[PDB]
């Protein structure tokens, strides 16, 4: 536990990238997060929204 | 049954064949097709309701007996086992970048 | 069996394969009812009564 | 073939602690060195399952322990036997056992398993029946009286015939069975693990991954089951059919799940080999 800083900016930079892909998987108020599905299993007006 | 009648005094055996769908999860159904196994190419695959676009490399991942499906610490498609033989795939998008 | 006493044939948890009826040439009478025969091979069901 | 049996005193059960056990697979997903934390029906840990004897001991007064009460199934039951001469042989699973709803009849006869889905009249005891001979000395299964009629039934499922052992050894149990009866979506999940043992009391400390095993697409609506033992029916024991049986000797745990939070630990080749809860303390939170 001597390198603390080098090892904690590789930690945060790791956890924001973890985040940043996580963040795909939101519905964000629609109905799904797949927008294939969404736009297939539904009509334009509502897909598009 | 005499065999000595006209046309309109035979036997017909008729089927009544009939459909109907109740509220459980459906059990019979049709058949489906399949394609080749293209592989070590950028192409779109559905083996059983995923989708994806890939190259389908054979990596050296064991699964077990019972899994279908393989992810990462990223929560992601990585690898499907094939339907029809015992094959463990990899999945990695192809080349892209700036130029 | 008989006119009055004809026997059910419930059958399910299979793989219905329909190209067999109308690819033959032993029947008669082929009128389905609302069924689109040549669309069966993408519709599924519970129970096929016979 | 209904019988009421008799000669059976009334004793309040005892409650067994479950150490760590009740974690299964929630999915077929494959992951390596992960540490998922996932949320789903599970057995919450330290907490105490009704715990129901069946023995037959010389000791015993004219007791003759042998319970199989008509439990409730809110949302899944961790049953697990540690059985000696296959005494647990099949459940009852079913909604009204009314003769008026269907139920799910899953019994591991002599035969094979027949997992038959139909509307029966069950009686208020059903059981299994296996006489023992003094001639050649071979147990054979010859009651079956579990149901009285039939009726138009639906999917069943039968598999290919073998031979048990069927055979009163002595000593400490050997055998431990898990199984995991959730019904959600019209599907009725069950989950099996069989491990070794070499206890003679309570439920021991351990830690298994239960493997999914069929997922029969019955759709009822199962509230309330009840377990299908067996009895030792012999020349020692006199009488009629409502008195003169044995009981053996055998054990099963049955407990109810509860949804809550679970941190899973996946190994390096897929295989659960340690788990953590989310509220049994500070320091699992
Ligand atoms: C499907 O058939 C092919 C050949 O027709 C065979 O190689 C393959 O093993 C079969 N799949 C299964 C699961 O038996
Ligand atoms: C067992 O007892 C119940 C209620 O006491 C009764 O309804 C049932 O008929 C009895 N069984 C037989 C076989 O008489
Ligand atoms: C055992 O469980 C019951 C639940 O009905 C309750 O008395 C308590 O949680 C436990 N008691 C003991 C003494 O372990
Ligand atoms: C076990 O059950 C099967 C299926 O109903 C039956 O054919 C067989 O005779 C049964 N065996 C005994 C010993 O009752
Ligand atoms: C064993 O003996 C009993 C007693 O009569 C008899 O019913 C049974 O058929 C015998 N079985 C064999 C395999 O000899
Ligand atoms: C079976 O028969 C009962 C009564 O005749 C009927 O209500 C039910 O729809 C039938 N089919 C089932 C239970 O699948
Ligand atoms: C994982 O699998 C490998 C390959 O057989 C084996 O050598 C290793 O012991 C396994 N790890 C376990 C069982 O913890």
């Amino acid at each position: 536990s001597a390198l603390g800083k080098l090892q904690d900016v590789v930690n945060q930079n790791a956890q924001a990238l973890n985040t940043l892909v996580k963040q795909l998987s939101s519905n964000f108020g629609a109905i799904s997060s797949v927008l294939n599905d969404i736009l297939s299993r539904l009509d334009p007006p509502e897909a598009e929204v | 049954f005499q065999p000595t009648n006209g046309v309109g005094y035979q036997p017909y055996r008729v089927v009544v064949l009939s459909f109907e769908l109740l509220h459980a999860p459906a059990t019979v159904c049709g058949p489906k097709k399949s394609t080749n196994l293209v592989k070590n190419k950028c192409v779109n695959f559905n083996f059983n309701g995923l989708t994806g676009t890939g190259v389908l490399t054979e990596s050296n991942k064991k699964f077990l007996p019972f899994q279908q499906f393989g992810r990462d610490i990223a929560d992601t498609t990585d690898a499907v086992r094939d339907p029809q033989t015992l094959e463990i795939l990899d999945i990695t998008p192809c080349s892209f970048g700036g130029v | 069996a008989s006119v009055y006493a004809w026997n059910r044939k419930r059958i399910s948890n299979c793989v219905a394969d329909y190209s067999v009826l109308y690819n033959s040439a032993s029947f008669s009478t082929f009128k389905c009812y609302g069924v689109s025969p040549t669309k069966l091979n993408d519709l599924c069901f519970t129970n096929v009564y016979a | 073939q209904c019988v009421n049996l008799t000669t059976r005193t009334q004793l309040p059960p005892a409650y067994t602690n479950s150490f760590t056990r009740g974690v299964y697979y929630p999915d077929k997903v494959f992951r390596s060195s992960v540490l998922h934390s996932t949320q789903d029906l599970f057995l919450p840990f330290f907490s105490n399952v009704t715990w129901f004897h069946a023995i037959h001991v010389s000791g015993t007064n004219g007791t003759k322990r042998f319970d199989n009460p008509v439990l409730p199934f809110n949302d899944g039951v961790y049953f697990a036997s540690t059985e000696k001469s296959n005494i647990i042989r099949g459940w009852i699973f079913g909604t009204t056992l009314d003769s008026k709803t269907q139920s799910l009849l899953i019994v591991n006869n002599a035969t094979n398993v027949v997992i038959k889905v139909c509307e029966f009249q069950f009686c208020n005891d059903p059981f299994l029946g296996v006489y023992y001979h003094k001639n050649n000395k071979s147990w054979m299964e010859s009651e079956f009286r579990v149901y009285s009629s039939a009726n138009n039934c639906t999917f069943e499922y039968v598999s290919q015939p073998f031979l048990m052992d069927l055979e009163g050894k002595q000593g400490n149990f050997k055998n431990l069975r898990e199984f995991v009866f959730k019904n959600i979506d019209g599907y009725f999940k069950i989950y099996s693990k069989h491990t070794p043992i070499n206890l003679v009391r309570d439920l021991p400390q351990g830690f298994s991954a239960l493997e999914p095993l069929v997922d029969l697409p019955i759709g009822i609506n199962i509230t309330r089951f009840q377990t299908l033992l067996a009895l030792h029916r012999s020349y020692l024991t006199p009488g009629d059919s409502s008195s003169g049986w044995t009981a053996g000797a055998a054990a099963y745990y049955v407990g109810y799940l509860q949804p809550r939070t679970f941190l899973l630990k996946y190994n390096e080749n897929g295989t659960i080999t340690d788990a953590v809860d989310c509220a049994l303390d500070p320091l699992s939170e």
